[PDB]
C-alpha cells in the first residue's frame, strides 16, 4: 500500500487489511478448530 | 530488511541510517534471527508464554 | 488419558499400527514425565539392576511412538 493516507482509504486497502489481519485470524482459529477436533491438546503450532 | 517488496526502495538510504549506529539486515540475516525463534529452547518458551 | 496421553478406548475400537505420544505443553511436559519415571527392576546375581523403559524419553523429548506391525 502506497501513496494511500487517510482520505485514500478504499477498497484496496480494505482487501489488504483482510489479508494481512482478518484472515491471519481466521488461519489461526481454523487450525484451532482442526486440532480440537481430533482431541489434539499436547501439539501446539507456534505461530510466528 | 534491506531487498524486500515491502523495503526496497529504500536501500540507498541504508548506510546512512547504519551510520546513525543502528543495524539494517540483509533478507538472510533476518531468516537467521526468525529460525532463531524455532529452536527447542524458544519454542518451549513459547509454551509457557 | 490423563496419565499416558492415550485412550484405551480407541486402541481397542480403532487397532491402529503405529500410535505417538506428544509431550507439548504443560499437560505434555506431566505426561512425559510418567513416561519418564516408570523402570524395570530386575534381579542379577542376587543385586538390583534398575533399568529404565523408554530409553528414548527424556527431558528434551517431544513425543514417543508405539510401533506394531498389524496393530
Amino acid at each position: 500500500e502506497q501513496g494511500i493516507e487517510l482520505e485514500h482509504i478504499d477498497s484496496k486497502s480494505e482487501f489488504a487489511h483482510r489479508i494481512m489481519l482478518t484472515n491471519i485470524l481466521r488461519m489461526m482459529g481454523c487450525v484451532k478448530k482442526q486440532k480440537s477436533a481430533r482431541g489434539i491438546e499436547t501439539r501446539p503450532a507456534q505461530v510466528i | 530488511t534491506r531487498g524486500t517488496g515491502l523495503m526496497s526502495a529504500n536501500n540507498i538510504i541504508a548506510e546512512g541510517i547504519e551510520k546513525m549506529g543502528v543495524r539494517t539486515f540483509s533478507q538472510k540475516e533476518m531468516a537467521f534471527n526468525l529460525l532463531g525463534l524455532l529452536t527447542p529452547e524458544v519454542v518451549e518458551l513459547c509454551q509457557k508464554s | 488419558k490423563d496419565t499416558y496421553g492415550f485412550s484405551i478406548l480407541d486402541i481397542v475400537i480403532n487397532n491402529p499400527v503405529n500410535l505417538t505420544i506428544h509431550f507439548g505443553g504443560e499437560k505434555g511436559k506431566r505426561i512425559r514425565e510418567n513416561y519418564s519415571a516408570m523402570i524395570f527392576e530386575t534381579i542379577v546375581d542376587g543385586k538390583l539392576k534398575t533399568e529404565k523403559i523408554f530409553k528414548e524419553i527424556n527431558e528434551h523429548s517431544t513425543s514417543y511412538t508405539f510401533r506394531s506391525e498389524k496393530g
